[PDB]
RNA sequence: UUGACCUCAAAUCAGGUAGGAGUACCCGCUGAACUUAAGCAUAUCAAUAAGCGGAGGAAAAGAAACCAACCGGGAUUGCCUUAGUAACGGCGAGUGAAGCGGCAAAAGCUCAAAUUUGAAAUCUGGUACCUUCGGUGCCCGAGUUGUAAUUUGGAGAGGG
RNA sequence: GUUCUUUGUAAAGUGCCUUCGAAGAGUCGAGUUGUUUGGGAAUGCAGCUCUAAGUGGGUGGUAAAUUCCAUCUAAAGCUAA
């Protein structure tokens, strides 16, 4: 097929057909609004991937994120607290902004359910998403079991709760040495490993 | 706060640990709880064992390596060598793990060994025939025990070559801390200009 | 011609130099379409022909 | 490779029949892959070079390979992957002009 | 229980077993382990000298299942034997059929040659050994069999 | 001149959905200071309180880009341990996991990347009827910028 | 248990020989900054810059080069107790 030669040709962004392509494409973007629904997938491969098909109930909305460190929306940059907590202008949001634009598309098609997201574009100010949504109240999608599990409500909001692929890598969610801090969830094993277990013969 | 002869002590309770204790008052409740549990799903199930046919295994961590223990499931080497598919393994009660892998030949013939017994002492009902009832057995595990191997025999002859044990252990040692010196003074002996 | 997303086609002309395929870059994905009982097709191809 | 029985030394360890277990279909991820390669090449052959591969090409033409690999652990992750893009991209120059 | 407690026993008397000079104040030195080396320095000092600064090199990511190996003196070297069959090898100490004590199976990793065992033939398996204990062991007529 | 396509609109168009509440527990963001250090700035309190977003009967995690270094274990979760330990720390005050081992419960899996190409085999909707959590026939439409079947690495696929 | 629906020359499993075996990119990874962690030449996270490969890649708790080895297969997803 040609969803191959897609990927791998994506791969190549630094050679001259996507620099071309990536600076008419974030033209574009910048043209159209903040966010704004996308008639099909810029990157049809990458969609796919991403768990995409091109049935009805899939959606892909491009979204606009501004880029760069979060700063402290403290009044004039007063902390009011120890010199350790004073930094106003390193402070780096501790979420990606992939996942700021998915829960900004999932506000706004609430309707939907947020199934993944994926780069397509960025200048020095802005980062662009395309987000790829299911319509849980869609026929093709509450049969189809290949999809229906996002119709059940434990999956509200799933980016809004960190539980996307940039959801999950955020809070860490990995296994091994390395995500001992962040493996069940943080504060769950912080709970854990803070809660003091008596029991009815003491130990 | 550091009075007289007393060991250190590091009793972390400087953060609200209040708000975090579990007291396990429910202990006997949820003794009773998992029994009823057991209970519920032993007369939900068909006449069936509670649980799954496990592999023996050997423990990692020398510590541990000496004694051999329950494993997940059984490897697909040893399914296949005991002559069933995996699918239908795990359909018929049989812990299958795919992750695991045989590199000791007295483990995968235990495996194989108590697939086969257990193959030969359960009795599969038909699908679509009449299978009257088989008396259940609650506990595949109690019905195929865990068994240390043997290593030795009780008693034996002395068959001392005069090689000093402790010796081999020190010489052994020693050429594992010097095996890469005197690799790398091979190699620059083998120079030959 | 005008695939809107054109990585979908753009190694198409240098897969069939390749592969010795003759191709045509020919206006209209809408008439690829027609010739095809679609409204697009951005391809179409002849595989084997009548004598 | 056989363990010496003991528990201590460089072969330490208990010896057991060893089985060599049938090959994982994993371990072979990074595989030959002859669809790759030719979807590889073509995609080289329609995509030319990125600015820090043409400047990695010069490098190798005029100042030589160990600068040219100093050159591309600096733009890439580590020294292995600057290694395999020098020998990469040395292998495009001499099926370049030079053939 | 608090019927025993010297603060029923305290009750009538004003200052609690505290003191009148000096009360019973929050935290009248510190809290925990505070001024360890300005105004508990004496009482660091003594009971627990040794307690400031650092020692040796660090170990990042250490197991102690590397470092498990029970030790196993000679003195014993026998209630690996269970009673019964004690006696019957203890008798007819012979090099023939002398009695095999897998002491990693019994659970330990080194054997060492504290006491002296009974001049009796035994053969010993054992992860390590030390020099005084395989000395003593073959003394005895017995071998040491190094296992893993 | 007509008929398409693409993109973008409008309708009190046909059918739906989101908001808000609760919030003990749960998933994230944001985020202190009192306090301890006998002062205090790193540290501590605390990755806590407060603030914000988002679910359920549980949530989350979950079938290894794991642990290990072994004669190797084998999803996740929880308990007993590891362990007040390795380690972190004006190495001060303090902080502080993880492997193994016993147990509770156990469950496994599926998409992308494949030419159906001798037959888009797929699906929403409308309509009529029916045995109405749906089915059948018909008709628009979606869809080839790829909807079905076939495969998910433990494999598996094409041929004999 | 009971009885009509009997699906279907349909679907699934099994051995041998042969050819293959597609496996996720502004992602891994790296530098730097901030935060965080017990993680200490840097535990995770995030901002910016650089930006991969396919006998490759990640990990193997002391930074680096060289040679091996071991163990998994990321950048997509569901799942009860
Ligand atoms: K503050
Ligand atoms: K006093
Ligand atoms: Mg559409
Ligand atoms: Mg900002
Ligand atoms: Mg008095
Ligand atoms: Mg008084
Ligand atoms: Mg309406
Ligand atoms: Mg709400
Ligand atoms: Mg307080
Ligand atoms: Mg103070
Ligand atoms: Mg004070
Ligand atoms: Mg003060
Ligand atoms: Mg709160
Ligand atoms: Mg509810
Ligand atoms: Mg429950
Ligand atoms: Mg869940
Ligand atoms: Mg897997
Ligand atoms: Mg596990
Ligand atoms: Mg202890
Ligand atoms: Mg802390
Ligand atoms: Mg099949
Ligand atoms: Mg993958
Ligand atoms: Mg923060
Ligand atoms: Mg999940």
């Amino acid at each position: 097929g040609a969803y191959k030669y897609l990927e791998e040709l994506q791969r190549k962004k630094q050679s001259d057909v996507l620099r071309f392509l990536q600076r008419v494409r974030v033209w574009e973007y910048r043209q159209k609004n903040v966010i704004h629904r996308a008639a099909r997938p810029t990157r049809p491969d990458k969609a796919r991937r991403l768990g995409y098909k091109a049935k009805q109930g899939f959606v892909i909305y491009r979204v606009r994120v501004r880029r760069g460190n979060r700063k402290r929306p403290v009044p004039k940059g007063a902390t009011y607290g120890k010199p350790t907590n004073q930094g106003v202008n390193e402070l780096k949001y501790q979420r990606s902004l992939r996942a700021t634009a998915e829960e900004r598309v999932g506000r706004r098609a609430a309707n939907l359910r947020v199934l993944n997201s994926y780069w397509v574009n960025q200048d020095s100010t802005y980062k662009y998403f395309e987000v790829i949504l299911v319509d849980p109240q869609h026929k093709a999608i509450r049969r189809d079991a290949r999809y229906n599990w996002i119709c059940d409500p434990v999956h509200k909001h799933r980016e809004a709760r960190g539980l996307t692929a940039t959801g999950k890598k955020s809070r860490g969610i990995n296994k091994g040495h390395k995500f001992n801090n962040t493996k069940a969830g943080r504060r769950k094993t912080w709970k854990r490993q803070n809660t003091l277990s008596l029991w009815r013969y003491r130990k | 706060a550091i009075s007289k002869n007393l060991p250190i002590l590091k009793n972390h309770f400087r953060k609200h640990w209040q708000e975090r204790v579990k007291v396990h008052f429910d202990q006997a409740g949820k003794k009773v709880s998992r029994r009823n549990a057991r209970a519920t799903r032993a007369a939900k199930i068909a006449p069936r064992p509670l649980d799954l046919l496990r592999p023996v295994v050997r423990a990692p961590t020398v510590k541990y390596n000496r004694k051999v223990r329950a494993g997940r499931g059984f490897t697909l080497a040893e399914v296949k060598a005991a002559g069933l598919t995996a699918a239908y393994a795990r359909t018929i009660g049989i812990a299958v793990d795919h992750r695991r892998q045989n590199r000791n030949q007295e483990i995968f013939d235990a495996n194989v060994q108590r697939l086969k017994e257990y193959q030969s002492k359960i009795i599969v009902f038909p699908r679509n025939g009449k299978a009257p009832e088989a008396e259940q057995v609650l506990s595949a595990a109690a019905t195929f025990p865990i068994a240390q191997p043997a290593t030795d025999v009780e008693a034996r002859a002395v068959q001392d070559n005069g090689e000093s044990a402790f010796r081999t252990l020190r010489l052994a040692r020693s050429e594992k801390k010097f095996r890469g010196i005197r690799e790398k003074r091979a190699r620059e002996k083998a120079e030959a200009e | 011609n005008d695939v809107d997303p054109i990585e979908l086609v753009v190694f198409l002309p240098a897969l069939c130099k390749k592969m010795g395929v003759p191709y045509a870059i020919v206006k209209g994905k809408a008439r690829l379409g027609t010739l095809v009982n679609q409204k697009t097709s951005a391809v179409a191809a002849l595989t084997e022909v009548r004598a | 490779t056989v363990k010496t029985g003991i528990a201590i030394g460089l072969n330490k360890g208990k010896k057991v029949t060893s089985m060599t277990p049938a090959p994982k279909i994993s371990y072979k991820k990074g595989a030959a892959s002859n669809r790759t390669k030719f979807v590889r090449s073509l995609v080289r052959e329609i995509a030319g070079l990125s600015p820090y591969e043409r400047r990695l090409i010069d490098l190798i033409r005029n100042s030589g390979e160990k600068r040219a690999r100093k050159v591309a652990k600096k733009r890439l992750g580590s020294f292995t992957r600057a290694k395999a893009k020098v020998e990469e991209m040395n292998n495009i120059i001499a099926a370049s002009r030079r053939h | 229980p608090s019927r025993f407690t010297k603060t029923r026993k305290h009750r009538g008397h004003v200052s609690a077993g505290k003191g009148r000079i000096g009360k019973h104040r929050k935290h009248p030195g510190g809290r925990g382990m505070a001024g360890g080396q300005h105004h508990h320095r004496i009482n660091m000092d003594k009971y627990h000298p040794g307690y400031f600064g650092k020692v040796g090199m660090r170990y990042f990511h250490k197991q102690q299942a590397h470092f498990w190996k029970p030790v196993l003196n000679l003195d014993k070297l026998w209630t690996l034997i269970p009673e019964d069959k004690r006696d019957q090898y203890l008798k007819s100490a012979s090099k023939e059929t002398a009695p095999v004590i897998d002491t990693l199976a019994a659970g330990y990793g080194k054997i060492l040659g504290k006491g002296r065992i009974p001049n009796v033939p035994v053969i010993v398996k054992a992860r390590f050994v030390s020099k005084l204990a395989e000395e003593k062991i073959r003394a005895a007529g017995g071998v040491v069999e190094l296992i893993a």
